[PDB]
Order: structure tokens, then sequence, then C-alpha cells
């Protein structure tokens, strides 16, 4: 790692998803990479939070679990490496001076694009003795979606790691029963996956029709 | 064993807010189990907002957790501005009525969950005293934003526009009453002895239950925790204001309906102080790349574009015209990158995963909903008691499903 | 003690004070000023039609409730100033969100929104609002929509709000 | 009076009226009893319903507000007691009893049935029979001449008994519990 | 009933209009509420405005004693089969009220997750705009309704009225083919 | 612990209490359905 | 033999001459020849299916005042020995609504007219 994470190309100026309304214009070329790895400095809290959580875990527990580390719009992002979540997640809930006591829940995020790393879960961590929080989030590829539960460590992942799944197909492996919580079970797909199409209907009108937004052209 | 019946309080009961489906098995009428089931109210509002541009999802985020609009909005325009580096750039007039309106609306919020818990525990004026006051309160809303419910009128960089003439003085109007009207909702709940007798030690949920489940809101300050989003972590300049944390330690039902109860005055008194601190000012980001360009004004055929606004853009100025026709259609492109920002709704850390991909939509919005999370606490505060305490154990969770499902 | 009697003493008292209820429909209630009622495409003084049909408020709806289609102000049939006007506009009010949008997108204001609201069918086809029925009534001095421009005067004049009956 | 209140307690109960409206609890059991019921079946339960409130109210009229006799301001009026004046008079003090019920339904939430059924054997029932043998031995004291005693026994058994009542009320029903203890949770630090 | 087989003379036809004006009024409503749009519903039930001079306070608990169904919210797939059930165990006559754009037709959630109009699953005999409507349209929507109600036949009227509804219905034309000014 | 059991499963024509969820591996989770449910 | 007789149900007119564009005089030379009952409002299409003596309904789940899929519910909740109910669907995700309507087939929109027949002789064999 410590490369930039490019989960989209963009090719060609305006945003056009295709061809381009314009002749020459779609030349472009513009990966789009999401904030990398920051340099140690860290600001605020966020340097002791990560000096704490490498003294706990060894240098080599370190380093084999935290993948990256984050520090975007003021808010830190622990790349945890999949397998050694729940021990990091442990040493994060139960460790004094890190005691993130209160996990907000598990958000799964689709980048069909990022090779290897399609789903992305996160888990937002706060502990309110001192007043702290961080995002740990953890990589998966479509191939094999799977993820250790925190059912453990944190109990409110459960429904979550449902919701995620029933939204995504991550697997979260060792939860107490991962079923469907939104969707019916007899559901086929994962609604919030990029490839699950949105599903709507043409809007009716007197002698046309709208197709979903999902159909009709955008630029981004 | 053979001897029990398992029921579906289903999502059509009175009590279940229509989609919520409890499941109980009961041994007699005690809950011996109760299992949860969601997703009647799912509304792919989530994947829906990928569809749409920024400025344009608010409209779809103000509809989950519907009785807290103005919540959600707040929290989707925070994601959207801290995405963009815009926080520190918001107009304080802005950021004043943001709070404003963030703090009647967890009133607004408080007196539906009061009047639909009283409803379900009997208590049939509850219901239309709670009503009565939300009434005006929603008057003060749809003469700001022009809508009872559903409003979008904060967006991503401010407001969508300001307050009318007359807003101050309703809102001043608002700071007068609601305390001598919440005292009738107060009279007929707070100290009868039926109402403590329904909800006291009802529902019951430690502070080791709360942080287990990840519980907010109410019901975790129920537990004597102080722990709100407004002091702790500050967003919109709560800090400005002098408040007290409202938290209670019978870590039931009857604690959870008082903190809600004194919540509506501390909301009271930081409404006065905004109305202290409003001060004339623009309510969007001075920045013409990314604020709204709508200037929205009535006149003898309704409200519309304000004939100044079409003069500039259509007479003058071609980069006015360019500004507003760009922003209108496709919006601004927020930078790539991922937020996770929260605030304190009334019913717990509402948070949110902001997720763009540098476009002009919103590559993933996710809504960490209080009520979500809240509702994990169903089977710890009904099981064992009688179905009669289950119902005022979730009327006291204060679930509103639309911010549940999503 | 009394305390807990208190609820009475409410409801008793309230029994003796006038009831509160708008007396909707024979004496609806004031909505607010601001409030999102239904669209409405307005008309310039002269009576051409405000709206050049850019299609920029079904462009800016949420839930593509608004249909729109462009033609051209020929001489021979001109109903707005310019070259372009919306001759086929429909508002799908089963769509609708009364989010706003549409006319905070507006670039001519040929999009408001009235605080009317009283407004159903029982079917679903008769809740899609036509150019026909959003029109703003033919006021006093206007003329039909289908005439040349006011004489002496050209678009950015209309924009401007340089023209009168 | 104290078996009138007694007595108008059990009749709320009895005709399943708030703030007891335990069979029906809307809020809790859809429609309690008779859901599954429609048409004139459900309307007939109602009638029933509210035929048992009329009949209970005359009751209660006839036992304790003098039946049918008029009140005071028109008591002392000729005739008033007389001819289909009583009818009047009988009907305006039912009404008074049916407006207590509308109150009672507009103010109080309803009680848990258990509470209820607390209510009656806890409360409603030791009152109604401490009042049976105080009545019964004032009444005796009086016949054989005691007078003073008894207008002492009746004031101090109902001082004691508003006293009990009130402890079970507020002595019985503690409001103070300690704190639980914690847990693998990982609890943050109290206040 | 025995209603239904009066015969078409004055009998039947003051047998439906004294039908027709005892249903409008104590039109009672199920207890069944999805969204907001159930929150608009409590508040034209709340004291501001009063859904109970229309003699529709009463929100039927249980859909056995309901007679209007309003829908009031959004109807996502899994809920479908729950308001197809609560409408079945109404018992006639019934009518439903789709209340707001959500129940109607779907409204801005045009997607997997939402039924796309209530009518799917339920006959709808009134619509009713709004995201949330105000509660003034919501007492539009019911009085339109008691105008349908009361103008509701019985018997051999019910049975030609039927007929003729149906031949009025098989010649209009679809939506998509009222091109008028279309380019 | 184990936190509130998953409901019972919901599928097109079948709804009940009765009915298992679906696990992702297709089975029928035990936890979904009431032991005492048959 | 008996002309199977096909209730069509759909306020759409166009959507009634595709199905029975699709479905001809006779599906197959060895099927019975086919009359169509025309049913555009959910009122005729239920009493039609009282009046029984129908082999197949095709029901339009996007039918305007009353879909497909809640008359399939109706009908198989109401008529007894009704008989097998086929319904179009507007979407995809439709599909399982379709299934939960118990109809013993499906045919998405834009109705093919080849599925559709195949659908229809598999109901009827
Ligand atoms: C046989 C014969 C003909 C004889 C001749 C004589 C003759 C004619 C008869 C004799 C007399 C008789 C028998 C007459 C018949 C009538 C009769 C007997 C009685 C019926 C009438 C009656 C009982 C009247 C009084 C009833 C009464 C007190 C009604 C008021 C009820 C109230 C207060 C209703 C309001 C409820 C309300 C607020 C409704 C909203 C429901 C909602 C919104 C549901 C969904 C929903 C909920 C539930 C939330 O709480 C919620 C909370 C937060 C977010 C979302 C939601 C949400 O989605
Ligand atoms: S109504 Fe306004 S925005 Fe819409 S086409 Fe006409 S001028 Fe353009
Ligand atoms: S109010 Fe909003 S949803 Fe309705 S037509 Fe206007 S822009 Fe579209
Ligand atoms: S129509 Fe609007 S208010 Fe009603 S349920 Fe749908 S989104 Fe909510």
């Amino acid at each position: 790692g410590d490369e930039p994470e490019i989960i989209a190309v963009r090719r060609g100026m305006f945003g056009n998803r295709d061809t381009g309304d314009t002749s020459g214009y779609g030349r472009l070329v513009r990966p789009v990479a999401l904030p990398g790895s920051t340099p140690r400095p860290y600001g605020g809290y966020f340097d002791a939070v990560m000096d704490r959580l490498a003294e706990v875990l060894g240098e080599e527990r370190y380093a084999m679990s935290i993948e990256r580390v984050v520090v975007y719009r003021d808010q830190l992002t622990i790349e945890v490496s999949r397998v050694q979540l729940p021990a990091v997640a442990s040493v994060l809930r139960d460790d004094p001076d890190l005691r993130f006591e209160l996990c907000l829940g598990v958000s799964g995020v689709h980048y069909p694009e990022d090779t290897g790393r399609e789903l992305h879960a996160v888990y937002p961590l706060m502990s309110i003795t001192h007043n702290r929080r961080i995002q740990l989030e953890v990589a998966a590829p479509d191939a094999d979606p799977h993820i250790p539960s925190l059912y453990a460590v944190y109990p409110t992942t459960d429904w979550h790691e449902r919701e995620t799944y029933d939204f995504f197909g991550i697997i979260f492996d060792g939860h107490p029963s991962l079923t469907r919580i939104e969707m019916p079970d007899d559901w086929e797909g994962h609604p919030q996956r990029k490839d699950y199409p949105l599903g709507g209907i043409p809007v009716e009108y007197h002698g046309a029709q709208i197709p979903p937004p999902d159909q009709r052209r955008s630029y981004s | 064993a053979g001897e029990r019946i398992v029921v579906n309080m289903g999502p059509q009961h009175p009590s279940t807010h229509g989609v919520l489906r409890l499941i109980l098995e009961i041994e007699g009428e005690i809950i011996t189990e109760a299992r949860c089931g969601i997703g009647y109210l799912h509304t792919g509002i989530e994947k829906n907002l990928e569809y749409r541009n920024w400025t344009q999802g608010v409209t779809f985020v103000t509809r989950m957790d519907y009785l807290s609009p103005f919540f959600n909005e707040t929290a989707y325009c925070l994601g959207v501005e801290k995405l963009l580096g815009i926080t520190d750039d918001i107009p304080e007039r802005a950021s004043v009525i943001r709070v404003m309106l963030m703090e009647l609306n967890r009133i607004s919020s408080h007196l539906v969950a009061l009047a639909t818990g009283g409803m379900e525990l009997g208590a049939m004026s509850a219901m239309f005293y709670g009503f009565r006051e939300r009434e005006e309160i929603l008057r003060v809303f749809e003469s700001i934003t022009g809508l009872r419910m559903n409003h979008a009128y904060i967006r991503p960089g401010g407001l969508a526009a300001d307050l009318p003439d007359d807003a101050i003085t309703q809102v001043r109007r608002l700071v007068e009453i609601l305390p001598k009207r919440l005292k009738d909702l107060e009279d007929l709940l707070n100290e009868n002895y039926i109402w403590k007798a329904r909800t006291v030690g009802v529902g019951y949920l430690d502070l080791t239950g709360c942080m287990a489940l990840g519980i907010t809101g109410p019901i975790l300050r129920s537990t004597g925790l102080p722990h709100d989003l407004r002091k702790a972590q500050p967003y919109c300049g709560y800090e400005n204001y002098e408040f007290d944390v409202i938290t209670d330690d019978r870590c039931d039902s009857y604690g959870r309906y008082i903190i809600r109860v004194k919540e509506m005055h501390e909301s009271v008194k930081i409404v006065e102080q905004c109305l202290a601190r409003l001060k004339p000012g623009p309510v969007m980001i001075s920045d013409k790349k990314l604020a709204w360009p709508a200037d929205l004004k009535l006149g003898p055929d309704g409200l519309g574009n304000s004939p100044e606004h079409i003069a500039k853009i259509m007479g003058r100025s071609m980069e006015g015209l360019i500004h507003h026709f760009k922003l209108v259609t496709e919006g601004i492109r927020v930078p790539p990158g991922q937020v996770y920002v929260a605030v304190e709704s009334p019913r717990g850390e509402l948070g949110v995963h902001m997720v763009s991909d540098g476009g002009t939509r919103p590559y993933r919005v996710h809504y960490r909903d209080p009520s979500f999370t809240n509702l994990q606490a169903v089977a710890a505060t009904c099981e064992g008691g009688m179905v009669a305490d289950a119902i005022a154990a979730v009327a006291s969770i204060d679930p509103v499903m639309g911010g549940v499902d999503r | 003690f009394l305390d807990a009697l208190a609820g009475f003493a409410v409801t008793l008292g309230s029994m003796f004070k006038k009831p509160i209820t708008e007396g909707y429909p024979e004496k609806p209630g004031p909505v607010a000023p601001r409030y999102h009622g239904r669209h409405q495409l307005n008309r310039y003084p002269d009576g051409l039609e405000k709206c050049i049909g850019c299609e920029l408020c079904a462009w800016a709806c949420p839930a593509d409730a608004i249909y729109v289609e462009g033609a051209d102000n020929t001489a021979d049939e001109r109903y707005s100033p310019g070259e372009r006007y919306g001759r086929v506009y429909q508002i799908n009010y089963l769509r609708c969100i009364g989010c706003g949008l549409c006319i905070e997108a507006c670039p001519t204001r040929a999009l408001t929104m009235t605080t009317e609201y009283e407004m159903a069918d029982d079917n679903r086809a008769d809740l899609i609002w036509g150019k026909d029925k959003l029109l703003a009534p033919l006021q006093e001095g206007m003329q039909a929509p289908p005439h040349d421009m006011a004489p002496g005067k050209t678009d950015d004049d209309y924009y401007l709000g340089n023209v009168t009956p | 009076l104290p078996s009138f209140l007694v007595y108008v307690v059990s009749m709320v109960g009895e005709t399943n009226r708030a703030p007891f409206d335990l069979p029906e609890a809307e809020g809790e059991l859809v429609g309690g009893f008779h859901t599954e019921y429609s048409s004139l079946k459900f309307a007939m339960f109602m009638l029933a319903e509210y035929v048992n409130m009329t009949t209970v109210s005359a009751l209660a009229t006839t036992m304790f507000l003098g039946g049918w006799h008029a009140p005071f301001p028109f008591n002392l009026i000729d005739g008033a007691n007389s001819g289909w004046w009583p009818l009047l008079w009988f009907t305006a003090k039912v009404w008074t009893f049916m407006f207590l019920y509308f109150w009672l339904r507009a103010t109080l939430p309803r009680l848990r049935y258990d509470q209820f059924m607390a209510l009656g054997w806890k409360v409603l029932i030791p009152v109604s029979l401490l009042w049976i043998m105080v009545v019964a031995i004032t009444r005796s004291l009086r016949q054989h001449g005691e007078g003073t005693w008894a207008a002492w026994l009746l004031t101090a058994a109902v001082v004691v008994v508003v006293a009990l009542i009130w402890g079970l009320a507020t002595s019985l029903r503690r409001r103070t519990v300690q704190p639980p203890p914690p847990q693998s949770t990982g609890a943050y630090p109290v206040p | 009933g025995l209603e239904e087989r009066l015969p078409g003379g004055i009998l039947l036809s003051t047998v439906e209009t004294v039908a027709g004006y005892v249903r409008k009024g104590s039109l009672w409503p199920a207890t069944f509420g999805l969204a907001c749009c159930a929150i608009e519903m409590m508040s034209t039930a709340g004291p501001r405005f009063d859904i109970a001079r229309f003699g529709m306070e009463r929100f039927s608990a249980t859909p056995r004693q309901a007679d209007l169904m309003i829908v009031a919210g959004r109807v996502s797939q899994k809920m479908a089969p729950v308001l197809r059930q609560i409408y079945d165990q109404m018992v006639e006559p019934k009518w439903v009220l789709a209340m707001g754009v959500c129940a109607s037709s779907g409204g801005m959630f045009n997607n997997y997750a939402v039924v796309q109009g209530v009518d799917h699953v339920v006959p709808v005999d009134i619509y009713l705009p709004g995201c949330p409507p105000r509660p003034e349209m919501l007492l539009h929507a019911i009085l339109k309704l008691h105008d349908k109600i009361q103008q509701m036949p019985l018997g051999v009227n019910r049975e030609e009225a039927i007929r003729e509804a149906e031949q009025a219905a098989l010649a209009v034309p679809p939506t998509i083919e009222l091109k008028g000014l279309l380019r | 612990h184990p936190t509130p059991l998953p409901n019972p499963g919901v599928y097109a024509r079948h709804n009940s209490v009765d009915v298992p969820a679906r696990l992702p591996d297709g089975s029928e989770s035990p936890l979904s359905v009431s032991t005492i449910l048959p | 033999s008996a002309p199977l007789r096909i209730l069509v149900y759909s306020d759409n007119p166009r959507t009634r001459e595709q199905v029975r564009l699709a479905l001809g005089k006779r599906i197959h030379p060895e099927l019975p020849e086919i009359e169509y009952v025309d049913v555009a409002t959910a009122p005729m299409a239920i009493s039609q299916m009282d009046a029984g003596g129908f082999d197949l309904a095709i029901l339009d789940g996007e039918a305007t005042p009353a879909g497909g899929m809640g008359v399939a519910k109706q009908v198989k909740d109401e008529i007894d020995d009704c008989p097998p109910i086929l319904v179009l669907t507007g979407r995809a995700d439709d599909a399982w609504l379709a299934k939960w309507s118990r109809a013993e087939a499906a045919v998405p929109h834009p109705i093919d007219p080849i599925r559709l027949s195949d659908a229809v002789v598999s109901l009827l064999r």
C-alpha cells in the first residue's frame, strides 16, 4: 500500500461517464483517489490515539493490523486489515487510554473499481470517557466479501452487520445470525451495490414518460 | 414450554407506528422473548440519493427520521460542507438559524414522542395537547420554510432562504408561550399517579446496556451519563450557547420521558439565546462557485425567484447566468473523500457517513439513525415485563421508523 | 397532594375556553405566505407566457415531477419573449414533493408556487396537470399568448421588467 | 363518602372505562376483546358498555345522590320532587356521572390490569371493609347513646385510613433504588 | 345484504341516499400510517384541525371496525403484503385514500424498495397529492371521498353502474397516447 | 447476549412468526424462529 | 372442445391489445380456440371471475386504479377453484410482489409475445 487508493478512473472533461457530448474533450484521464496515508504527525489527539494503539499492539502486530492511517477534514480513519479487526477492536474498547466503548454502527460502501478492495465497512467509534472518536475501515474483495464480525466486541454492530450485509453482501463471518433485516429474505441481490439497478419505473405523463434517473444521462 | 403464545405486535398496531413489528413470546402476558422486525418502511433513500445531486439529496434525507427533518438536513449539510472544507465559511446567521431550527425541531419531535406515547398508554388528551403545541411550532416552520414537514430549508453552505420579516416575531412568541403551554402537557403527565405508575421502573436499561447496544439520546441520558453531541463534539456553534444537558438516573421509561420534557425547556432557552444572537447578514456562503444561486421572493404571483435575480441572470450577468444554470442543474462538485458527521438528534446520535467520488452526486450517504440502534434495546426493555410494560418501553425508546429503515 | 390531579384542572379549564380549531372547509385557516402550494405558470403584463421552456425546473426536480418540451417562438405564433417557449409543461402532482427546487431553478420566474393547496382526484391521470391547468389566469390588460411582443421591446426588456400592459 | 368513592372507582372498573379500560386497551391490544367483531356485533358491545355506564351511574345516583330528589337550589321549590320533575333531577345526576366518565377518559391514562387489581385488593377492598366496620360500630354506638365516642372513632378511622393509603401511595411505592453493577461492556465514567 | 335485494324503485333510491349519508359520516379511518404522512394525519386529528367534526375521529385500531384505510405514507415492498392483509381484513364497504405522493405513485422514491403507489395492491378511491399533504388537503380529499360515497349505488343500480363504468373505461386511451402538442 | 434475536424470516407468500430467516448460505437460521414453534 | 375463455385485465387498452396479439385465436393448433373477455376495471374483473367459466386471467400489474397483483391476490382469496392467474409486472423488482400475489406466472413489461405465449401454454397445459 502507501499509495493513493483509486476508487474510480474518471476520463474526459466535464464528468462524462461515456463518449461525451462535444468532440475532443474526452481524452482527460483523472483517477479518483481517496485521501492517502497521512504523514506521521497526526493532528490533535489522533497522534496520542495512534501512539497508544501502537504501544498496546506489538510493533509486528500493529504493522500487521493497521493497513493505513488517514486524517481527512480533521477526522481520523484507520484502514484496519481484514482478519485483524476483532483484535484491534478489542484493544480499542478495552485499553484504558483508548476506551472506545461506543461503536456507532457499521456502514457499507461499494467501490466496484477498487480491485481487491471493493467492499468497505466503516466502524465509527467514540470514546465518551476521552471525548474522542475515530473510524475504522475494513476492505474486502468482491470475490470473498468476508469480514470478522465484531459482535463479541461491539454488540451494537448487530443489525448493522446485517443491514450492511443486506445491502452489500458483506458476510461478517462469525455473526450470530446474518439474516436480511431490511429486505425480504426471498429478495435477490443487494440493493446498495453500485451494480444493483435503482429499480425505478418511468414517471407517467400525458403522451410521455420520464425514465428513472439511473437510466438518464448524468455528469459527475 | 408450550404454555406461551407467540404474537405479532405487527406493523399495523397503534403502538408500533404502523411499520415496526414486535414479535413477542408471551407466557400469559409476560414478554419472554422480544424479536424486532424492521424494514416494513424501507425506502431506498440511501441508494436513491446516489442518483441526485447535492442540494437535491437534501430533500431525500429530510424524509428519513421525518420527525427530525432539520436534524437530518443539518447533518447532511454539515457532511457536505466538511467534504468541501467550507464548515468555517458558513455565515454566522446561517449557523444561528440552524441551531434555532434544530432546537425548535427538538421541541417538536419530543412533542410528537410524548403525544404518541401518551396515546399508546391511554393518555388521550396528551396527544391533542402535544399536537396543539406542535401546531404553533409547525406554523413557525411553515412561515420560515413554506412547508410543514420534510423541509429542505437547510442547504449545503447555509439555508435555502433568509427568514421572513415576521419570522423573528413568531419565534419570540413561541419562546413566550411554549413554556406556558408545555405546562398543560406536563400537568397531564409529569406528576400524574397513573402516568408514573405506568412508566416508573418500566423498560429499565442500565448504562452498561446503553453502551453495549450503542444507545444514545434520552435513553442513554436516563442513565445519568450527560452525553450530548452538542457539548461533546460541538457543531453549528453550539459551543456559544449556555444550556444544560438534561440527564436522569432512573434508567427507565419515566426517566426518559422527564428527560424529553426538560429538553423541551432547554431548547426554549437555546432558542431565546439564538434570537438574542440573531443578527442581519447573509444566510449562504459568499463563494459564488458553491453558493445556492436561487433568491426566492414573494409577489402577487406567488413565491419564486426574485425579480432582481431574474434581471441579474437574464439581463446583464453572463457569469451569473452560467453559475445559476450550473449550480441549479448539476450542482456543486464535492472533492472526493469520506466524512463521518454526527449531530444530537432528539433520539440520540444521528450520524452520517458521506463519501464523495469527486462528482456532482453523493457517491454514498449512510445515516446511522439513532432509532435503528435504539430499537436493539427493545429486547432488554421488554423481556420480563408485561405487554402493557412493553408498550411503555417502546414508546420511551421513541422510534421513528423512517430513520430506522431509511 | 393536589398536584397529581393537575391534569383535571387542565382539561376542565380547556372545556370553557373557545376551541382553537380552524374552520376548514367553511372557514379555511391562514396558510403561510411562503407556503409551497400548487405550481403556477405566470405571464408578463402583456399576456406573453414567461416560461421559455428551458427545462431548468424539470432539471432540478428531485422527483422527476415536471415534464417540459420547448419550441420555437415563430413570428406567426409567439408565446414568450425570445427564441424558445415551453409548449408542453406537465407536473405530475403524484410525484411532486413540494420541495420548491423548481421555482428556485427558474431563471424567468415563469414558475411560482401559490398558496392554493386544495387538490385531489379519484383518477391518477387527472393529477398530471398540464400547461392549461397551470397557467395563471389572463388578467386585465393582458392579451392572448399567441401575439407579437410589445412594440419597441425585446427579451431583455421583458427580463429587466420594462414592459407594461 | 368512603363507600361512595369505592363504589365510583368500582363503577369505572365495571364499565371497562378509562382509566381502567383494560379489556379494550386500544393502545395495547388493538381492539381487545371486540377485535374480530364488526358491524352491529361491535355496535352491541359498545351499546352494552354505554348502557352499563348509564345503569351504574343511575345506581350511584339512587344510592348516594338521593336518587331523583331535587338538589338544594331546587329542593326549596314546591313540587320539584313531585310530578315529572324527579325525572329531570335523576337525568341531571346521571349525566353528571357521565360527565365524570368523560372527564376521567380525557384526563387519565389507563392502568395496567395488574395495577388495577392491586388497587382493588390492597386499597379498595380493605378500605371498604374497614368502612363497613367503622359504620357498624358508629351506628351501634349512636343507637346506644354513646354519641361523642362515635363522632371520635369515625373521624379517627378516616384520619388513619387516608394516612395509611397515603403510605401505600408514597411509602410502599418507594421512589429510590441502588445503582446497577458494571459488566463486560466497558461502561463509561458516570458524572 | 337484503338492502341489495330491494327493487329499483324509490325504495332503493332512498336506501342508497340514506346509506350514503350514513357512511360519509362516521367514516372511521383505520389506525394505520406508514411515514410522515401519518404525522400529518395525526395533526389533522389534532386540535388545530378537527377530523372529529366529520365523524372520523375514531381511528379504528382493528381493521374490522375500520371503514376507510388512509394509507398515509410510503409502502415498501416488504410492507405491501401487510397492507393488503389489513385491507382484506376490513369488512365491506371499504375505501382506500392514498394519502401523499408516496402512497399514490411512489412519489420521489422511484426505486426498488417502494411499491410505486398502493393501487398496485389495493383499490384506491382517491389520490391525495402532497409530501406530506397539509391537513387541509387531507380534509379536502376526505370530503371528495364523502361526495363519492354519497353517490354510491346499491343492488341493481350498483350492477348497472359497474357495467357503465366498465364501458366508459374500456374506451379511454392510455396517458402515454395523450401527445397533445408534444413535438 | 444474543442481541435481540433475528426476526422470523419474511418471504413472499410467508411472513408468519413460524418462518425461519435465511442465512447467507441459504440455510434457515435456528435463532430466527422461537424454539417452541414447530 | 370448449373455447378457452381468458380474462385480460388492464386499464391500458394497448396492453390488452398486445396480450391479445401474443395469444391468437389459438396459441397452438393443438390447443383449443381462445375467447377473450376484456375488463378495464377491477370491479368488472372481480364480477366476471365470480361468474366463473374462465381458464386463465391475465392481470396487468400496472393497472391504474387497482393493480393486477392486488386483483390476483383478491381473486385467489375470494373465488373457489379460480383459474390460473398470469400477472404483467411493470418492472423487474416487482417480481417479489408477483410471487406474493401467488400468480401462477409473471411476464414483465414490455409484453414479449413469445414469452407470454409460452407462459400461457404452460399454465393451460
Ligand atoms: C341495531 C340498531 C341499528 C339499533 C338502533 C339504535 C342505534 C342506531 C344504535 C344505538 C347506539 C349505538 C349502538 C351506536 C353505534 C356507535 C357506537 C356504539 C359507538 C362508536 C362511536 C364511538 C365509540 C365514539 C367515541 C370513540 C372515540 C373516543 C374516538 C377518538 C379516538 C381518537 C382519539 C383517535 C385519534 C387517533 C389518531 C391520532 C390517529 C393516528 C393514527 C396513526 C397516525 C397511525 C400510524 C402511526 C402511529 C399509530 C403513530 O403513533 C406514529 C407515531 C410516530 C410516527 C409515526 C406513527 C404512525 O405511523
Ligand atoms: S417554468 Fe421556468 S424553469 Fe421551467 S421551463 Fe419554464 S422558464 Fe424554464
Ligand atoms: S415542488 Fe419540487 S418536486 Fe414539486 S414540481 Fe417543484 S421542484 Fe418538482
Ligand atoms: S409522500 Fe412525502 S410525507 Fe408522505 S410518506 Fe412519502 S415522503 Fe413522507
